[PDB]
């Protein structure tokens, strides 16, 4: 067989991050001080891809320079990284069309977002799903790798919550859908007819949003030209079953970690999943994006500390903390929970609590977070408090004596933002 | 055995010269796939098998079968290639933009029942426009046969507004009908000293795996011939060729030119291609640009056909209300075509050329349709617009392009 | 040859065997160079510059050594030819692979090697 080839879309054609993708891209958004490129392109290179091709549309130069001073494309690096870009894509389906154009790929390759949160090695689910394409002669299209999990789970989030029920002997997807805002699921009876003997309904798959694809995958999305996404796919293919057959199955890990950040809620869920080793050996303290800057060094009850910190005289670290490079905490401090980026300013007897500060932030002494997330370069003033679910874009400084609700989003795009975000707090 | 030579100027439709395929004639009724029998029947079972490979396009895909009539130790008289495609939207889409396809019409109707089916094919034959209507329920009592005969009757009163006045009734009835068909097609008017013109509609490639250096055969293409005849040894061109975006910068497509080196039917065709029917054209192409069906949507030009590559077209359209012709029992806003939403996919079908395109912008008289692929029709064609509504494309409605944006790459 | 071993004064028998046996052991002469080029072009007359190309690789395939040149995808060639001596066969595949992508260049077209010649 060939090397394992992988597409890698570097651009969600869905706008679920204003008005802080509005100068930055989604896929270049630091999870813990690494970006989401970096773990899904060590995911793909850990798992014995050898070829990728990323394909990104919109901000495509930042990405591109990123890419360029990155690790995967250094000479001695295994995984080769092919950047292709187009101002004319507009959805995963015109990625695969121009794929199937140019003809990138010829057997057995990988689909994956740009943001996928990853340790899962694949050759397992490669073996099964290369010898039931050999037994059944370019019948299975495609193999979708689900995680099992509980509906519970803060990584379940309600949007991307899927059900599908498939056939417990061949592990063969027979219906598959979305759970949003549904008190009621239906199924066809269709299902039944063929597979009686066997047929499982299961709500406990979370969606990596990792495939297993073949060139007909390709092929059919150029056949349909309206398809847009990867549910279109999944969904005109199961129901046209009749003729083109085309059967898609499945693979469940279970001691393996995958998951997509598709917005605020799986960002945090994510990033605590990480800190926590979850993602193991994807660890602050592994350094797989070797660099100078992000490196550190792990403690008790998972505090990462970088170099430089210099942590002040009483402040208390409780668990789950990581430092960036270059931080200076004051005193009496009291951080538990949250990430904070290199070079960091933190004042005197402050209190962050589950929060997430990225380049160059700024705290004045005094202040309450909880819950919020500070892009690159804010600043807050002298006592201001900021309640949970807040975001502060870049650039974004807020005024003395204040107390921001429980849904302040505020940035200098006065449209997009909630609220236009200035040097003041209000007005 | 044939004897086709390389000797002609001015052929006719009925002449002996070619007496492969010269007509095409098509077929929608109520079968619901159930023609191929009938067809079988009609023509032959295994006539068709020179050149296989992964379908890709099934239900969007028109399919012809050429057949030869034979009278009166028999003589042909006449050659008519029969098509029939899965699903009669397609064919009304791609019959009414323009002309010079489907000739004739066989309305294969059922004296069993008179379901939604008969309609929706009487509403396509009205659309798409001397046809001949003809019932399959063979195996029935004879006062069963009188009564669904007036019920046909009675059905082809009202069908008769635009054409509904045929006649016909296990090989008995093959016969009938085919000496019904030599007695009413009558020769439609082509245009043979145009310069030919091909549509690709099946793309091979004849290189087995395996296959010595010396026996690399390549370029065998496929379609459909509307105007001129097309001679082995020319030089031809394909007006869509090669489509690539690499440079950074807008989409560029480089023709591509071959030589005839070969013109097959479904048996041995001579070195001259007529049109009415699926020739293959097989050039000197390379079979990496000309795998299964990766040709398919291009123009093979002979003489640099003037039209141009376009991006997008703006198209003056009148969609239609409702569904033609279906009115089920529920009807729950399922057989209403809503107004044209913006960025949305639309199939559209320049006479046989299955493309799609997104809409981009429109002020309630004209919308500017970008092409997911570019194409080369015309300037002025009337070009259809289809959209699926439930896994399956239907007609929404006509057009008329007035400008577009020009692609000419040396 | 075994004219040296005929000088032995052992017995008939003994040569025999003696010859039987050294040629059944010490004779393993047996390799296969094997190797796989995408050689296409996208110009008028394509596949004829693609089968000129293909001819004038095979071309160079000296004595006891025919390089079978076979499409193994339509885009792609595998050459594979039994030779022993692999030292001599994978500078012969390596020539017979350059002068196809010299002749290929010629003729307006596109080359590559899809895997450099290799033992079985």
């Amino acid at each position: 067989p060939p090397p394992l080839q992988a597409v890698l879309v570097a651009d969600s054609f869905d706008r679920r991050f204003f008005p802080i993708s509005k100068d930055q891209p989604r896929v270049l958004l630091p999870l813990a001080n690494v970006a989401l490129i970096d773990y899904t392109l060590e995911f793909l290179t850990a798992t014995g891809v050898q070829e990728t091709f990323v394909f990104c549309c919109w901000k495509a130069a930042q990405i591109k320079e990123h890419l360029l001073k990155s690790k995967w494309c250094r000479p001695t690096s295994l995984n080769v990284v092919r950047i292709i870009t187009s101002e004319l894509y507009r959805s995963l389906g015109d990625v695969l069309r121009d794929v199937d154009a140019k003809a990138l790929v010829r057997s057995d390759f990988l689909l994956v977002y740009g943001d996928v949160i990853s340790n899962i090695n694949i050759t397992r689910a490669l073996e099964e799903h290369r010898l039931r394409r050999k037994l059944e002669k370019n019948v299975s299209v495609m193999t979708m790798i689900f995680k099992e999990s509980s509906p519970s789970h803060p990584t379940r989030c309600h949007e991307d919550n899927v059900v599908v029920a498939v056939d417990s002997t061949t592990n063969r997807v027979l219906h598959f859908q979305k759970t949003q805002g549904l008190r009621r699921f239906a199924f066809p009876l269709s299902l039944f007819q063929g597979s009686s003997d066997g047929v499982e309904v299961r709500y406990d798959l979370l969606d990596c949003h990792i495939s297993i694809c073949s060139p007909q995958v390709a092929q059919l999305f150029t056949d349909n030209f309206d398809y847009q996404t990867r549910d279109d796919f999944v969904r005109g293919l199961l129901v046209n079953e009749e003729i083109l057959g085309n059967q898609i199955h499945m693979h469940v890990t279970a001691k393996e970690y995958g998951a997509r950040v598709s917005n605020l809620h799986m960002y945090s869920a994510v990033c605590a999943d990480v800190i926590r080793r979850w993602v193991y050996p994807l660890t602050p303290e592994a350094n797989f994006t070797d660099s100078t800057t992000q490196s550190c060094t792990h403690s008790r009850h998972n505090i990462y500390r970088g170099p430089e910190v210099s942590l002040g005289h009483g402040s208390i670290l409780e668990e789950n903390v990581l430092l960036g490079s270059g931080t200076v905490i004051g005193s009496n401090c009291f951080i538990t929970n949250s990430v904070i980026g290199p070079g960091c300013h933190i004042g005197d007897n402050v209190v962050l609590d589950q929060t997430y500060l990225w380049q160059g932030v700024r705290v004045a002494a005094g202040a309450q977070i909880h819950q919020s997330l500070l892009c690159d370069n804010a600043e807050v003033k002298e006592r201001v408090t900021l309640k949970p679910r807040s975001v502060l874009t870049s650039q974004v400084v807020v005024g003395p004596n204040i107390t921001l609700p429980e849904g302040s989003v505020i940035s200098l795009h006065p449209p997009d933002a909630e609220e236009d975000e200035d040097d003041g707090e209000f007005s | 055995l044939t004897t086709l030579d390389v000797t002609k100027l001015t052929p006719l439709s009925h002449e002996v010269i070619s007496r492969q395929a010269t007509i095409n004639i098509g077929t929608i009724g109520h079968v619901a796939h159930g023609k191929s029998t009938v067809v079988k029947a009609i023509s032959g079972v295994h006539t068709v098998r020179f050149k296989n490979e992964l379908e890709r396009n099934i239900t969007i895909k028109l399919g012809y079968a050429n057949a030869k009539i034979y009278k009166l130790n028999f003589k042909l008289v006449r050659h008519v290639s029969f098509v029939d495609c899965p699903g009669h939207d397609i064919l009304m889409a791609t019959m009414l933009n323009g002309a010079a396809v489907m000739d004739a019409a066989l309305l294969l109707i059922a004296g069993n029942e008179s379901c939604p089916q008969p309609q929706t094919s009487e509403h396509l034959a009205a659309i798409e426009i001397h046809i001949l209507i003809l019932q399959n329920k063979i195996d029935l009592v004879k006062e069963s046969q009188a009564k669904e005969q007036y019920e046909q009757i009675l059905a082809f009163v009202q069908g008769t507004v635009a054409e509904g006045a045929p006649i016909i009734p296990l090989k008995y009835n093959i016969e009938v009908v085919c000496e019904y068909i030599v007695k009413k097609i009558p020769v439609p008017p082509r245009d043979f000293t145009s310069e030919p013109r091909l549509i690709v509609i099946r793309s091979f490639d004849v290189n087995k795996p395996g296959c010595e250096v010396d026996d690399l055969k390549g370029g065998v293409a496929g379609g459909s011939i509307l105007k001129g005849v097309l001679k082995v040894g020319q030089e031809i061109e394909v007006r869509p060729g090669i489509v690539s975006k690499d440079s950074e910068g807008k989409l560029m497509c480089k023709p591509i030119f071959s030589k005839i080196v070969s013109l097959f039917a479904e048996h041995n065709d001579l070195q001259y291609a007529a049109p009415g029917g699926l020739i293959g054209v097989g050039t000197k192409i390379d079979p990496t640009l000309c795998r299964a069906d990766r040709m398919v949507g291009q123009v093979l030009g002979a003489v640099g056909a003037l039209p141009e590559i376009f991006t997008e077209l703006e198209i003056s359209y009148f969609l239609l209300r409702r569904l033609l012709g279906v009115r089920t029992e529920g009807d729950k806003k399922a057989a209403k075509v809503q107004k044209l939403s913006k960025n949305e996919v639309l199939m559209v079908n320049i006479g046989s050329l299955s493309t799609g395109g997104r809409v981009s912008a429109v002020k309630a008289d004209l919308g500017k349709i970008v092409l997911t692929n570019p194409v080369c029709t015309e300037v002025g064609e009337k070009i259809a617009l289809s959209r699926r509504v439930e896994k399956h494309w239907r007609l929404i409605g006509w057009g008329q392009i007035r400008r577009g944006v020009t692609i000419k790459p040396t | 040859d075994p004219s040296i071993l005929d000088s032995l004064d052992l017995n008939e028998d003994e040569r025999e065997v003696l010859i039987n046996n050294i040629n059944r052991r010490l004779t393993p002469q047996a390799v296969k160079i094997r190797a796989d080029i995408e050689v296409a072009c996208y110009g008028y007359e394509g596949i004829d510059a693609v089968k000129e190309a293909l001819r004038a690789g095979l071309n160079c395939s000296t004595e006891n050594m025919p390089i079978k040149i076979n499409l193994i995808a339509p885009p792609r060639y595998v050459m594979t030819t039994t030779t022993l001596e692999r030292t001599e066969g994978l500078s012969v595949l390596s020539q017979a692979m350059a002068v196809i992508k010299e002749k290929i260049e010629e003729k307006r077209g596109v080359f590559n090697v899809q895997m450099e010649p290799k033992v079985v």
